[PDB]
């Protein structure tokens, strides 16, 4: 508990979730995981970001805050559901944007913490989507920044093939798991990382 | 333009160890640094008295050690003058026997009664005789 | 991390000196076991890359794995080597010539690398090793040595002249630190 | 000066004058150096009486030949074995060229015998610096008085360990030298330790000094003799004081060979 820990969760919003046919369930599970994480230690914090087809957006920004976190997440996702970028209208997601947002937040939190002692942070991606060539430069830029920062990027691929994310974990020294049985999502989040 | 922290710590005491004008004994490392640090410690006195300026002489067991004294001292001076030098505007030289430096004079007068002193006397005599007249033959 | 592609030839000392109990169970067992851990971590850090495996034993060179991009062959080869152990003395010149022959073929923007784990003091080869070191530097084949308790000058020059990586290992913790430094990519 | 000289007395003894004294370098910790002695490790190890070390075959064959082979084979580094004479050197290492069929070392070492040649000397130093145990300054035998004492001015720490097989000692010829021994008895009374032992131990110290070179390097140096405690008194070897803060240069151990290999791990770590 001595070390402050920030875990940023990037959730891939892509309509691939339709294939998942449930998003509602995925949120419920993610919420349980977050609550546990916050409960483990006082010093744990969480940030949640959505990587949508069109852009990346911040769902939320402590455990005392959890009630707030739950409401903010449910509401934020519902807004996201919009028709544009529907189904595999757009196969990819804006992970690069999400990672950029995550690193900015981690940096800001770190500076404040710098006044104090060191902070440990890691980024978790729940990835539904596929990567694309156009995406390569942007994504890698964020990935390499994280590696230099020594911030591990873990990835849980429910489905699809995001090679870049697999590469991202390797470079970053994070963990990558392609989940067989997506309904076991909760177990993977708790157990896998 | 500088010198070692060790030389600065020691210098005054070493100048004092030197003041007695006759003798002294100095403790130093097993070899690396010893001779170069001497040259650095004599830089403090390179002109202690302008009206007479004393000299340094170094005694050495063998010829390969002499090139170790020359190569270190050549690095320390870098040159005879401020034009390229920055510790000592000194002039330094190696030497050893006539018996080592010169092969042809050992070879030519081959006799048992032929001392290395005598051979310089012989060479000097041929040079004076040649200068007198006998350059064409002696 | 992605940006370029690596070719690395892992060379292991299978001389009689590698049997010794100084480093866990014996040096052979501790080195192959950590080297298996390194292959999976290097291939994870370097997804587009290649490795080949060579040993020096009983005054010869032998190919434990051919040059390839699948990690599985190299961990399976390190598993299969432990049973047959180590005896005799090195053959470093013949191992740098087979490694050279594979590495010379590789294209312009990929690295050329040789990683050697060394527990000997010389090598049995007659051929002039200095001609081959000059040729490595022309070819751009970089050679690194991790030595066990040992600084014997021809090996150290050989790793410096080819690129600057002669390291000493005194524990199983220090050897994992050294292999994990080698997992690290080059600039592009 | 002579590098070390801290016990001071011998120079004023030789001069019959009292120079100004001064220590004028900053020294390094004792721990970079290690200065062992060897004599045996069980109570049955009786072959080292050295009443006639020049004639005691059993003693040459036992820890004098056998400890060298144990230390050199275990501690695999470039190591030069210094001897008190050629005759000892020839008896101790059977070599390729043996003085008898009955001699007791079998291992790859190189020789350094008389008619040394300036070009031939370098060949042996090229071999020791390049690789393997053997070369000049490497697993090679040389008499301590001989030319190997000049050393080589290589940057590379070419040397590792030196094992003095016998403590370098000298004699006093029944002529002018005997006349000198009598004079210094008349004046000092304590003549033997100053005139011969101390003067031979510096002969030792030059060869070991040439191995370890100075403050910017590391090393060890072992002595093989029955009478070795006498050598340890009066600071007649490098082991002696240079700065009170250094935390001592002690060598006592229940096993030398293990202590030097542990010390080499410590040096790789540094």
């Amino acid at each position: 508990e001595d070390e402050l820990n920030l875990l940023v969760i990037v959730v891939d919003a892509n309509p691939i979730w339709w294939g998942k046919q449930t998003l509602s369930k995925c949120i419920d599970a993610v919420m349980v995981l977050g609550n546990s994480h916050l409960f483990m230690n006082r010093s744990n914090k969480l940030a949640v970001i959505a990587s949508h087809i069109q852009e990346s957006r911040f769902l939320y920004p402590k455990y005392e805050l959890l009630t707030s976190a739950n409401e903010v997440i449910v509401e934020e996702i519902k807004d996201l559901m919009t028709k544009s970028d529907i189904k595999g209208q757009h196969t990819e997601t804006l992970l690069a944007g999400s990672l950029a947002k995550a690193l900015c937040y981690i940096h800001r939190m770190n500076k404040e913490v710098k006044d104090n002692q060191e902070m440990k942070s890691r980024i978790l991606v729940i990835k539904a989507a596929e990567d694309s060539a156009l995406q390569y430069m942007n994504f890698m830029n964020v990935i390499f920044a994280a590696q230099k920062q020594n911030i591990l990027i873990d990835a849980c691929v429910l489905d699809s093939d995001s090679g870049l994310l697999q590469q991202a974990c390797d470079i970053t020294g994070g963990l990558y798991l392609k989940v067989p049985q997506m309904p076991s999502l909760l177990q993977y989040l708790l157990w896998v990382f | 333009d500088y010198i070692y922290p060790e030389q600065f710590s020691y210098m005054r005491e070493l100048k004092r160890t030197l003041d007695a004008k006759g003798h002294g004994v100095l403790e130093m490392p097993s070899g690396t640094g010893k001779t170069v640090s001497l040259l650095a410690l004599i830089m403090a006195y390179q002109r202690a008295y302008p009206l007479e300026v004393t000299k340094l002489i170094y005694c050495s067991r063998t010829v390969p050690e002499i090139e170790k004294v020359i190569e270190e001292l050549r690095k320390l001076l870098n040159f005879y003058e401020k034009q390229e030098g920055e510790k000592l505007p000194f002039l330094g030289l190696a030497l050893s026997s006539r018996k080592n430096l010169c092969i042809h004079p050992e070879v030519t007068p081959l006799r048992f009664g032929k001392d290395v002193d005598g051979k310089c006397h012989s060479l000097t005599a041929s040079y004076v005789r040649a200068q007198y007249q006998h350059d064409t033959s002696l | 991390r992605l940006g370029m592609m690596r070719h690395l030839y892992v060379v292991v000392d299978g001389s009689r000196t590698m049997e010794d109990q100084d480093l866990k169970p014996n040096r052979l067992t501790c080195t192959l076991k950590l080297l298996e851990y390194f292959v999976e971590e290097y291939f994870d850090q370097n997804p587009i890359s290649q490795i080949g495996i060579i040993v020096t034993k009983s005054k010869r060179a032998e190919k434990l794995t051919e040059l390839s991009g699948n990690p599985r062959k190299h961990i399976t080869s390190l598993k299969k080597a432990v049973d047959m152990t180590c005896h005799g003395e090195p053959s470093l010149y013949n191992s740098l010539s087979i490694a050279m022959q594979t590495l010379k073929h590789m294209p312009g923007h990929t690295s050329r690398e040789v990683l050697i784990i060394f527990s000997s003091l010389t090598t049995c080869d007659p051929s002039n090793i200095y001609d081959l070191i000059k040729t490595l530097k022309a070819a751009k084949i970089r050679v690194s040595v991790i030595g066990l308790s040992a600084e014997v000058r021809v090996c150290t020059v050989l790793a410096r002249e080819t690129g600057g990586t002669y390291h000493v290992i005194l524990d199983e913790s220090h050897y994992k630190e050294l292999l994990t430094h080698h997992v690290s990519p080059p600039p592009a | 000066t002579s590098g070390t000289l801290s016990p001071l007395d011998i120079y004023p003894k030789i001069l019959d004058f009292h120079p100004v004294t001064m220590a004028t370098f900053t020294m390094t910790l004792a721990r970079v150096c290690l200065c062992p002695m060897i004599i045996g490790r069980g109570n049955d190890q009786v072959a080292i009486s050295s009443k006639f070390e020049t004639r005691e075959d059993i003693a040459v064959i036992r820890n004098y030949g056998n400890l060298l082979l144990e230390m050199s084979a275990v501690v695999p580094d470039g190591i030069v074995a210094f001897f008190t004479s050629y005759q000892y050197m020839e008896s101790t290492v059977a070599s390729w060229y043996e003085q008898g069929i009955l001699e007791n070392i079998q291992r790859n070492k190189l020789l350094f015998i008389e008619t040394q040649d300036g070009a031939e000397t370098s060949v042996a130093l090229e071999k020791y610096q390049e690789a393997c145990e053997n070369g000049r300054g490497a697993i090679l035998l040389s008499v301590a008085r001989g030319k190997v004492s000049e050393g080589i001015d290589f940057v590379h720490h070419y040397g590792r360990a030196v094992i003095m097989f016998g403590v370098p000692y000298v004699y006093t010829q029944s002529r002018i030298l005997k006349a000198r021994l009598e004079y210094l008895r008349d004046q000092f009374q304590i003549r033997e330790n100053d005139f011969l032992t101390f003067d031979a131990m510096r002969h030792a110290a030059q060869c070991v000094g040439r191995a370890i070179r100075g403050k910017t390097d590391y090393g060890l140096m072992v002595f093989a003799d029955k009478r070795f405690a006498r050598g340890d008194k009066r600071g007649k070897l490098p082991r002696w004081i240079q700065e009170h803060l250094t935390d001592a240069n002690l060598n006592l151990t229940v096993d030398e060979g293990v202590q030097v290999a542990k010390y080499f791990l410590r040096q790789m770590a540094q």
